[PDB]
RNA sequence: GAGUGGCGCGGACGCUACGCCGCGACGAGUAGGAGGGCCGCUGCGGUGAGCCUUGAAGCCUAGGGCGCGGGCCCGGGUGGAG
RNA sequence: CGCGUCCCCCGCGAGCGCACGGGGUCGGCGGCGAUGUCGGCUACCCACCCGACCCGUCUUGAAACACGGACCAAGGAGUCUAACACGUGCGCGAGUCGGGGGCUACGAAAGCCGCCGUGGCGCAAUGAAGGUGAAGGCCGGCGCCGCCGGCCGAGGUGGGAUCCCGAGGCCUUCCAGUCCGCCGAGGGCGCACCACCGGCCCGUCUCGCCCGCCGCGCCGGGGAGGUGGAGCACGAGCGCACGUG
RNA sequence: UGAAACCGUUAAGAGGUAAACGGGUGGGGUCCGCGCAGUCCGCCCGGAGGAUUCAACCCGGCGGCGGGUCCGGCCGUGCCGG
């Protein structure tokens, strides 16, 4: 919508609403990010810290797969398995614990940041933190490894 | 509301047939003109 | 049968009636008895001096407890230290009057604007018309006319200045609430003064009108109000 | 509901007609004719109508029936009143009043059809 | 020049791309074109599995 | 979802339950008074001394 | 000629919501009703919700109308929300709640309902309790949104844990001149 | 039934406001059927509109 | 505020709630910002059982008006198809 | 300005009417008028009095001996695309979104897909990287220490809109006495948010002791206390539209 | 169609401080009110008229409603039974 615009409430004005002194000109600081290191060094500075230099180890054929690893903690990990599970494991006799394949549901690793409900798992995890380790044995389970 | 009257059914010559559809629950969707 | 609502709702109004007859007679009484106090005020003045006169001696009489501000200059070209003093003043317009208790934290603000101010000792009758022609309440923050006692009952009751005579006696004799009951009126929109000002950039010291005019603010309060 | 289906209305109707900083509403059933919540003749359950007869000279007087409300053919029920006028204005009256039907439409409905019996009436 | 906290963006507008814009009105007629080809494919190979 | 199941607030603002919890209506309008003076009129300085 | 400044003169509060939608606009017109006329001073907070944008009444989460309502003194009582109840999946077990909220998510429903909660919208929590008594009104974090890591100290500014606009975070995306004692300098 | 009449629709004689007809009128192939059906429904004053 | 206890068939207006009403105070303004336009323009979707060869658009006007204003509506003349 | 009763010195009478009374009425009148007068603020022309320099523009300052403009009509200048930011509107909500593909005149539209959610962004951060990756205290079995065990357990303080409790009190020839409503000294739960204090994860530093084992090592794990981080501390985002920069 | 600049002519008006301008009236026009005996509306009081003519009363019809608690349907972002 043009017509809800500032233009059209410009029209009958003189500038367009770019000063009278300091008219609006093509480029007066110089195009893009020009000056970074010369006359816009200050707002660099304070608001883009660390833009100028190198730091780190060049790597030259990064392939964004053999660094994935996607992460689930144990939060939402009975998220994975249907709500019928964790209501079957709690109120059947024989003590059996409910598989968690974390495999299955599309993560590679299991960190350990929730309360995780007291009755027993078997995770199928191909990766594990320590404390998600900790937590999983302290409720009573299995932290089982894959591949 | 959440009632759903029981729609009638005409026949071709506009006078009323034996048949009521119940009104579907679409025709109570919030009117949004928005 | 309607036969006790019928009653029971005259019985209200008449208690209702016959409250405002006791409100009137204690505001009639109020009245009364101050006409009593500022004759005993007026007059022990002039007895503790013919005492004095009598003996030899001199009755220095109490310096008073009482001013009335007027701002003579206009909005235009102040001092930042000046706008801040007239504007706790209240006086935020050429010709607006306020009722100022004297001490030493009221002077020694009246001297450092005392170019921009024609102030003075108001007398009884001038509290008296400032009050009664020119009085307007700051109520619900509302320049509102005193035009019935139940404006200055409403908002000044609490302090027991319920009519148009206490908020008098409240502000001449500098009552324990003369804070609320001058914050309560809004600072006088007096008109120009009818018969002309004699200069007003120039101190009445020196055939002016600006600073401290002692017996003198009342003429100007009449050629004004 | 008549506080819902006004605030589709209100401002997109096509019996809605604005023009000389003047607002109406060219409704079969609005008495005063004006854009307004209580006089719109299609969305409240009650409303009064009071029109000239399909004949020259008298007043009809449409209420809206309180039950078939999705049904627009029999929601209507008409009747003329070819009367003296003050028994037309009492008539009219009766209907509002002592069928509680609508109060607020009971003044407006008695004033529309005194202008109605003025305007059937022969001008010199 | 940049007037407060903003993203430190680079456009790759800088040769002359409004030669080379790439539009999409062929789109609707183009999966209309597709279709019809994977028709008249799908009655050529008569009995045959459609998807190959 | 409906935002509000009952979009009739004529009924709702008129129910039992809401019209027992409100206060009085303040429907009659106060329009400004004039300030007559001390001098000028007498039963005016009556009503306020 | 007043020395009024009129700078701060006219009150930059809403009047009325920005928003079109007829079901919220009948909400305000119940309590613009409620709000002036019963004196309680929760219509008048409601109405005031009413109004705000989305960022101003933001998603209250259920695990917060588990955790607030469990606290002690508030039992068989209503919370009450002006923004939307999402349903938080990392809480397990789910209380009886008595809930009124513009909105509830479709998941929300279907875990209070289940568990012998009842949900209410604001025409219902008018004739329910018109001075709205015995009600918990709650709200979701304000400053819970993204953008607010943006905010306040400039990012580069000594002792300043602002969030800095990057077009895409890694190892050479600002990390050197201004963030390194190697490099430069380190506020 | 008014949304319909302020959208501008001559509705004022059809028999109920979702206007639903039988599975006859699907079997119909020409416009003297499908204008009689419009004229039973009395939905013609709508086409004359 | 409620309970057991000793004839005359009548009443103005209103409330497009984005509406209406009341009361106090205030009003310079370039650059600049924002809001509201029942301000204007040309096309589109709707709608007004709109207007129009018994005269559309346009154009002229010492005619009548309206609006703080942007502009707009009428009367007359010209015009021929929107 | 009574007395039926309570003591210090010797709860409603009826009318009338005048008004310095919450903003003007008259229950006063009077000339005139069909071919020459009546009304018409504006608009047409003229005259008089006062005011009154020529606009646009850059400029500390323009009527300027600053520049552009003889006159008139038509044309004539903040656009569209991409990205980013923030505000606002809508939808869904720890998700969200088909945009690419596919299926079935207007319609190159619309509707549909979910074993088309690939993928994007969000849901996890930190480190150059190897990599690592987000509460505990208690009561015990061997004035303790790593296993054995058990239950309860997502902080604290201060201020906090809103609710909550209700000491008391809101009247018809009494006085008890109950149901509701309303006010309230004071006291509590405290939303968001803010400051503060502790906690936790990653990097690093310092000090220090103890664990684990198919591979006992230049192995792996852990602790207390500083500190670097665009973190956690019961999600807010995603898509769309609109505005501004 | 036939605008404006610009020109001619006709009609009216005025003209020694270039013209034009704002504010205030006056004068002359052109036209308009299609002016020029000047408002209707209730209710009431009197007169002389007219009319199929009210209240009431039946008879059929139609609608609103509530019948504290008549019968039976139908729907439930309501459950509890098979």
């Amino acid at each position: 919508p043009s017509r809800l615009r500032k233009t059209r409430k410009l029209r009958g004005h003189v500038s367009h609403g770019h000063g009278r002194i300091g008219k609006h000109r093509k480029h007066p600081g110089g195009r893009g990010n020009a000056g970074g290191m010369h006359h816009h060094r200050i707002n660099f500075d304070k608001y883009h810290p660390g833009y100028f230099g190198k730091v780190g180890m060049r790597h030259y054929h990064l392939k964004r797969n053999q660094s994935f690893c996607p992460t689930v903690n144990l939060d939402k990990l009975w998220t994975l398995v249907s709500e019928q599970t964790r209501v079957n494991a709690a109120k059947n006799k024989t003590g059996a614990a409910p598989i968690i394949d974390v495999v299955r549901s599309g993560y590679y690793k299991v960190l350990g940041k929730g309360k995780l409900p007291k009755q027993p798992v078997i995770v199928k995890a191909k990766f594990f933190s320590r404390r998600a380790e900790e937590k999983i044995k302290g409720v009573g389970g299995a932290c089982v490894l894959v591949a | 509301a959440c009632a759903r009257p029981l729609i009638s059914v005409y026949s071709e010559k506009g006078e009323s047939s034996g048949k009521n559809v119940t009104l579907p629950a679409v025709f109570k969707a919030p009117i949004r003109p928005d | 049968n309607f036969a006790e609502l019928k009653i029971k709702r005259l019985r209200k109004k008449f208690a209702q009636k016959m409250l405002r007859k006791a409100r009137r007679k204690l505001i009639y009484e109020k009245a009364k008895h101050y006409h009593k106090e500022y004759r005993q005020m007026y007059r022990t003045e002039i007895r503790m001096a013919r005492m004095a006169r009598k003996a030899g001696n001199f009755y220095v009489p109490a310096e008073p407890k009482l001013a009335f501000v007027i701002r003579i200059r206009g909005i235009n070209g102040v001092s930042p230290k000046v706008r801040k003093v007239l504007q706790l003043l209240r006086l935020r317009q050429i010709f607006n009057g306020t009722f100022v208790k004297l001490n030493k934290a009221s002077i020694n603000m009246l001297r450092i604007v005392e170019p921009y101010i024609a102030w003075g000792y108001p007398n009884l009758k001038s509290v008296n018309e400032l009050i009664y022609k020119r009085g307007y309440g700051k109520i619900n923050k509302k320049r509102i006319a005193l035009t019935d006692n139940t404006l200055i009952a409403r908002s000044l009751g609490k302090y027991n200045i319920i009519c148009m005579e206490d908020l008098i006696h409240e502000i001449y004799t500098v009552g324990k609430h003369f804070k609320e009951a001058n914050n309560f009126l809004w600072p006088f929109k007096l008109s120009s003064p009818r018969g002309g000002m004699k200069k007003k950039t120039t101190h009445f010291v020196e055939g002016g009108d600006a600073g401290n005019r002692e017996d003198q603010i009342n003429r100007l309060i009449r050629r004004m109000n | 509901s008549a506080h819902l289906q006004w605030m589709v209305v209100r401002n997109c109707s096509s019996f809605l007609i604005k023009r000389n900083k003047q607002t109406y509403s060219t409704e079969p059933n609005n008495l005063k004719a004006r854009n307004s919540f209580r006089y719109n003749g299609l969305i409240h359950r009650k409303t009064v109508g009071v029109e000239p007869a399909a004949d020259g000279k008298g007043v009809v007087v449409v209420m809206k029936r309180r039950s078939g409300q999705r049904k627009p053919a029999t929601s209507y029920v008409r009747t003329t009143i070819n009367k003296n006028a003050r028994a037309t204005l009492s008539s009219i009256r009766h209907m509002i009043r002592k069928n509680k039907y609508h109060p607020d439409l009971r003044m407006a409905a008695i004033r529309r059809a005194s202008a109605i019996l003025r305007s059937q009436k022969p001008v010199m | 020049a940049p007037s407060r906290n903003g993203m430190i963006l680079k456009p790759h507008f800088h040769k002359d791309w409004q030669r080379r814009v790439a539009t999409w009105f062929n789109q609707p007629a183009r999966k209309i074109r597709r279709r019809k080809a994977r028709q008249a494919r799908a009655r050529r190979i008569a009995p045959r599995p459609a998807a190959g | 979802m409906h935002k509000m199941l009952n979009t009739d607030l004529s009924r709702i603002l008129k129910s039992p339950e809401i019209q027992r919890a409100l206060r009085a209506p303040r429907k009659k309008i106060h329009r400004r008074v004039l300030k007559k003076n001390p001098l000028k009129n007498l039963r005016i300085m009556l009503k306020l001394n | 000629g007043v020395d009024i400044l009129h700078n701060k003169d006219r009150k930059v509060w809403r009047k009325e919501p920005k928003s079109q939608d007829m079901y919220l606009r009948l909400l305000v017109k119940l309590y613009r009703f409620l709000a002036r006329h019963t004196n309680s001073t929760f219509n008048q907070v409601v109405l005031k919700r009413l109004f705000m944008s989305r960022t101003k009444r933001p998603p209250l989460s259920l695990s917060r109308v588990i955790r607030k309502m469990k606290l002690p003194d508030r039992e068989n009582k209503t919370a009450v929300v002006v923004g939307t109840i999402t349903d938080d999946v990392r809480v397990q077990e789910v209380p009886k709640l008595k809930v009124c909220a513009l909105r509830v998510t479709s998941r929300a429903h279907s875990r209070i309902l289940k568990a012998e909660g009842k949900i209410l919208t604001f025409h219902q929590l008018a004739l329910d309790s018109p001075k709205g008594r015995g009600t918990v009104l709650l709200s979701g974090p304000r400053k819970g949104r993204e953008v607010y890591q943006h905010f306040g100290k400039a990012p580069g500014t000594p002792h300043s844990h602002t969030k800095p606009y990057v077009r895409s975070k890694g190892r050479k995306f600002e990390r050197a001149r201004g963030r390194r004692a190697s490099w430069g300098y380190k506020n | 039934p008014a949304l319909v009449m302020s959208k501008g629709h001559r509705i004022e004689e059809v028999p109920e406001l979702p206007l639903v007809v039988e599975d006859k009128v699907e079997g119909y192939k020409k416009t003297k059927e499908a204008v009689l059906l419009l004229k039973k429904l009395k939905a013609w004053n709508d086409i004359k509109k």
